[PDB]
């Protein structure tokens, strides 16, 4: 069963990154992806 | 700036490093698809600012100091690419007294083979 | 503004190599969450 | 304060702040050796402004 | 453009070459301070191509 709720939005997914004096991350790997954008010139 | 060249501003042509762009007809508009470059899978490393051979200190240009937990190497900071650290890669600068945590460490001369 | 992906947590110390960021992160003692800066040009208005 | 201009594209990445300046100066043509030579000056400047 | 990356078109991203900007929230609006280095003290030297 389904129904109409209200609550209070999650603004996101709340996540902690420690923070070292000497360290880095560097990726060893990657991606490629297309994404799409659309405009309106015309009337 | 998409289409007929490399853009360099930040997500303005794409939600990424960007390569490309190609346009797309549509009714009363027109619909743009990027080709973007996203890294992944990172790993944590042992880091030095400087190093010191000779008492000097070696900085270096086009890359970072990185410890693999065997010896040091200098990495791309986008893709993992480990060279061994050699004279070349670094400009010698300022003095090892002057800077924080500079490592002793020694850089190979490629002429002392030869001699 | 919502522009961000994840929310990262305010770090405990807020002196890294000498640059002294405690007067633009917040600070749990005082009890509103803005910082010290925004609550001034929130007053001047 | 931490990631810098790389969580721009993917989540983030962890570089101690005195190796960002060493990278922001480098984008701007000053050769990189000009920061750890005398970063207490910039540091005491930047609390001044 | 700011904020998230280091600009590299004149005056778009504070008075000088710039390095960083830092965001602070005001009521209908937004407030940035933008931090940018200055030289100073020239002296005039002799050259050749
Ligand atoms: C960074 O600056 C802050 C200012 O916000 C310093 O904290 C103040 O220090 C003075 C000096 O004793 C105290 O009187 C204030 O009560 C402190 N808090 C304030 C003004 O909110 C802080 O000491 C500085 N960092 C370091 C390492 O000294
Ligand atoms: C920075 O390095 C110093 C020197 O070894 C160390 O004492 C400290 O724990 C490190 N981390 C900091 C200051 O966050
Ligand atoms: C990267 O991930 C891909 C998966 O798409 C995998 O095939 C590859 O082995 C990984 N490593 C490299 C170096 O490409
Ligand atoms: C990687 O980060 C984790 C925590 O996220 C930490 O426990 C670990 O020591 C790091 N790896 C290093 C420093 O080599
Ligand atoms: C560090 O890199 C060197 C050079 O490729 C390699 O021989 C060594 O095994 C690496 N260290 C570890 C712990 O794998
Ligand atoms: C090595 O580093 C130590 C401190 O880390 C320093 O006292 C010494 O002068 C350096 N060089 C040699 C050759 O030990
Ligand atoms: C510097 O400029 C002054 C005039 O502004 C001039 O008199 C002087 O010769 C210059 N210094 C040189 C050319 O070394």
């Amino acid at each position: 069963q389904k129904s109409i709720v209200a609550y209070t939005m999650s603004l996101g997914a709340d996540s902690s990154i420690a923070y070292s004096n000497n360290t880095i991350a560097i990726p060893t790997n990657f991606s490629i992806s297309i994404t799409t954008e659309v405009m309106p010139v015309s009337m | 700036e998409c289409v007929l060249g490399q853009s360099k501003r930040v997500d303005f042509c794409g939600k990424g490093y960007h390569l490309m762009s190609f346009p797309q007809a549509a009714p009363h508009g027109v619909v743009f698809l990027h080709v973007t470059y996203v890294p992944s899978q990172e790993r944590n490393f042992t880091t030095a600012p400087a190093i010191c051979h000779e008492g000097k200190a070696y900085f270096p240009r086009e890359g970072v100091f990185v410890f693999n937990g065997t010896s040091w190497f200098i990495t791309q900071r986008n893709f993992f690419s480990p060279q061994i650290i050699t004279t070349d890669n670094t400009f010698v600068s300022g003095n090892c007294d002057v800077v924080i945590g500079i490592i002793n460490n020694t850089v190979y001369d490629p002429l002392q083979p030869e001699l | 503004f919502a522009q961000v992906k994840q929310m990262y947590k305010t770090p405990t110390l807020k002196y890294f190599g000498g640059f002294n960021f405690s007067q633009i992160l917040p600070d749990p003692l005082k009890p509103t969450k803005r910082s010290f800066i925004e609550d001034l040009l929130f007053n001047k208005v | 304060a931490t990631a810098g201009w790389t969580f721009g594209a993917g989540a983030a990445l962890q570089i101690p702040f005195a190796m960002q300046m060493a990278y922001r100066f480098n984008g701007i043509g000053v050769t990189q050796n000009v920061l750890y030579e005398n970063q207490k000056q910039i540091a005491n400047q930047f609390n001044k402004a």
